[PDB]
């Protein structure tokens, strides 16, 4: 459990029979799954720059 | 009484003649007679008509506001409520200052009187006439949104408070950030209440990313709620932007000293001593107007131990989950699992019969027409993204200070 | 012109349906009763039209148009922020210094 | 449920819309009920921590409700059916109360469907609210394997062209410009 926290074992323990199974994770869903990550990201960083050009173009700001 | 009679004699003139941008500089001029004289603006409402008049009578009405002879608030909120029902504001958009002031006199007024429910939707409405797109976040926003925690309503505010409104309004220079900074933590305070987290953080971060070169209470209180929230959803303190600010970040870390240690003990992941340290520091959490937060770290920290034995294990027994997480007994791991499961958090099953929980390996291999929907769906987010960016930057070319440059 | 290429190949096999679908309605009323191997297979070429399709070729087919629909959404994203690059560069001479 | 999705939507913009900033009990008793049957808990208690003692102490049933959604929250369904059928009910509340407890019957299925690859008949039959037997035969005609020895239950877990066409031309018309 502490070689798989800290990595580089890549495996799951299946407590039950007490059985290690590797990890062999298809690229393709990892893949999916962080891209739309990226694009919610990108979508939330869109809006904050975004949100940027408000308090410039409009000159707002702690008088 | 003779010079409110002239000046409604002007304002009825300016109206009906079309004369838009001289009524403007009317009710932008001094108007000293309507500061000293009063008892009679409930003739200057009776007499004067809607739309323009409307307008004037607006002006009126928030220089009643700005006076503590403020009378029956009854018959007020009826006359606001006509106001509004029938409103043209179609040059409201020039006297945004003295409507931003009338609304926080308004919001003061209902917080004094502890009736947050019914300012909502007048202050909604407000909202609707002032801001010239959806796209457009006004200091009226603050106000709302402090009504809505009040009251513990946040239906009306979760509809404007999921669009991103990228257009602040100057209210003619009158734009004070302080609404901008409690709007912003008032947002995040109604997304956590929600159990909208992820919104709730980003409203967080927004708020201590506003360049202050002063320290205020709630620009503090929104870094301890942005710190709980860090807590509750990702487990860690999310790490500030170099995008950065100012002497905020410096003058805060020192004074919320208790918040991190309790992010630093969350790292150390030890439910029993996280409790330990709650309960030695808890008059200092106390002062945050809900202790509720603390409870959700723990529960967050108990959920992020079993979704890192998921990440370790394959399947495992009750009694052996409850050892390791420091449960009671298999029927609390059991329920907790249960739980999970239902928010959507963990893919696993129990077995009863010998005392197994089996975390099952991610079964979404993404290949379901939902997950294309769901593409197509934030496409068409991007593309109207995109033709904002386009808009703004035929905007920016209007501008003559590029086309100088470029001539 | 992406369309218009399909919808000239989709015109030349509907053109090809109608000179079938007319031989079959005139020997209804004359022609030859049955050009036997022809009209044989041209009935069997309408039973192999609907081409059956199991769980695997649907599990394929969204799989190449998740792929690739996905790619769109990354020549999107690219294409976004350039325009955000391009407002940004305009903005920072707009009213910002430095 | 669409029914009640709407009687939800015009009981919240009734409260909204109050003329003394008070709403009628038996809204009051309808939002409570509704926001119960949607699981939606956060709001039903914001709900409850809005509405003043007043009305709490001359409507015992509000209290009552108020118990049940504590109950919901808790997740004990023997208690939670136990609750519902112990207070009596006036007319606006009692079939929104049984389209309750029909809600908490599926979501109790689902949730043992899901995460219960076996169990204990006697904990079936709690989380259902419904005695054993007839519940085992229940289950029985839903396809499911009961052990009788060990007295064991074991669940079995169970776009057109013309939108699609549309997206293409999207696709095309936001790269072609």
């Amino acid at each position: 459990t502490q070689l798989i926290l800290e990595g580089l074992i890549s495996a799951r323990v299946d407590s039950h029979s007490k059985i290690l199974y590797a990890r062999d994770v298809d690229q393709r869903s990892t893949t999916f799954e962080k891209s739309l990550l990226m694009g919610k990201e990108f979508q939330r960083r869109a809006k904050a720059m975004m949100l940027r050009a408000a308090v410039l173009r409009n000159q707002i700001h702690v008088k | 009484a003779s010079a409110l009679e002239q000046f409604v004699n002007s304002v009825r003139q300016l109206s009906a003649q079309g004369q838009m941008t001289q009524l403007c500089e009317l009710i932008n001029k001094s108007g000293e007679l309507l500061a000293k004289n009063l008892s009679h603006l409930d003739t200057v409402l009776g007499a004067l008509d809607v739309q323009e008049h409307s307008l004037g009578v607006l002006a009126v009405l928030f220089v009643k506001f700005s006076m503590p002879s403020v009378p029956d608030f009854e018959t007020l909120f009826s006359q606001v409520q006509l106001f509004i029902s029938t409103c043209n504001g179609e040059h409201i958009r020039y006297a945004t200052d003295t409507f931003a002031g009338l609304c926080h006199q308004l919001t003061n007024a209902l917080v004094e009187r502890k009736q947050p429910l019914r300012g909502i939707g007048i202050l909604k409405q407000a909202i609707d006439k002032m801001q010239m797109n959806t796209n457009q976040l006004t200091s009226i926003h603050a106000d709302l949104c402090q009504l809505c925690l009040l009251a513990k309503c946040f239906k009306p505010a979760l509809p404007y408070l999921d669009v991103d409104m990228m257009d602040i309004c100057k209210e003619n220079g009158a734009y004070d950030a302080k609404h901008f900074l409690c709007y912003y933590y008032y947002g995040g305070m109604i997304y956590t209440g929600l159990k909208n987290f992820e919104r709730a953080l980003y409203f967080y971060e927004q708020a201590i990313t506003t360049p202050a070169m002063a320290v205020s209470h709630i620009m503090l209180e929104s870094y301890k709620k942005y710190i709980l929230v860090s807590l509750i959803l990702l487990g860690k303190v999310q790490q500030l932007p170099k995008y950065t600010s100012q002497i905020v970040g410096r003058f805060i870390k020192p004074l919320s000293n208790a918040y991190h240690e309790l992010a630093q003990v969350y790292s150390t992941n030890n439910p029993s001593e996280l409790r330990n340290l709650v309960n030695k520091h808890s008059e200092t959490f106390t002062r945050d107007n809900n202790m509720g937060l603390v409870k959700q770290c723990l529960s967050s920290l108990y959920k992020k131990n079993i979704q890192r034995l998921t990440k370790t294990f394959l399947t495992l027994s009750l009694q052996d989950m409850a050892s390791r997480v420091q449960l009671s007994g298999p029927q609390e791991a059991e329920k907790y699992v249960l739980h999970m499961i239902e928010d959507g958090e963990i893919f696993a099953s129990i077995n009863q019969k010998d005392g197994m929980v089996s975390f099952h390996d991610n079964p979404e291999k993404y290949n379901n027409p939902a997950m294309l929907h769901n593409i197509d769906q934030e496409m068409l987010k991007c593309i109207e993204l995109d033709e904002r960016l386009k808009a703004m930057d035929q905007e920016i070319t209007v501008n003559p200070q590029f086309v100088q440059k470029s001539m | 012109e992406h369309l218009i290429a399909q919808h000239s190949a989709i015109k030349m096999l509907h053109s090809r349906v109608k000179l079938i679908l007319e031989y079959v309605k005139a020997s209804e009323a004359g022609e030859v009763p049955f050009n036997h191997e022809i009209l044989r297979e041209a009935y069997a070429l309408c039973h192999c039209l609907p081409v059956l399709s199991t769980d695997k070729f649907k599990t394929d087919f969204y799989d190449q148009c998740n792929d690739v629909g996905l790619m769109a959404y990354l020549g999107t994203i690219t294409k976004t922020c350039n325009t955000m690059n391009q407002f940004v560069n305009k903005f920072n001479v707009l009213y910002d210094r430095q | 449920a669409f029914s009640f999705k709407k009687l939800l939507d015009q009981c919240e913009n009734q409260e909204l819309e109050a003329p003394g900033g008070i709403a009628t009990p038996p809204v009051y008793g309808q939002l409570l009920a509704l926001y119960l049957l949607h699981n939606d808990m956060n709001n039903a208690r914001y709900l409850w921590k809005r509405i003043p003692p007043a009305i709490k102490s001359a409507n015992s049933e509000l209290g009552g409700i108020w118990s049940v959604g504590q109950r919901i929250w808790q997740r004990d369904f023997p208690g939670i059916y136990t609750t519902i059928n112990a207070h009596q009910w006036s007319e606006t509340v009692q079939p929104i109360m049984e389209a309750l407890r029909d809600a908490t019957r599926r979501r109790a299925f689902a949730l043992v469907s899901q995460a219960y690859t076996s169990i204990i008949a006697d904990d079936f039959a709690a989380f259902v609210g419904l005695p054993v037997e007839e519940a085992v035969k229940g289950i029985l005609e839903q396809g499911w394997q009961a052990d009788s020895t060990t007295r064991m239950v074991l669940p079995r877990k169970p776009i057109p062209n013309e939108q699609q066409l549309a997206r293409l031309t999207d696709y095309v018309a936001f790269l072609e410009n």
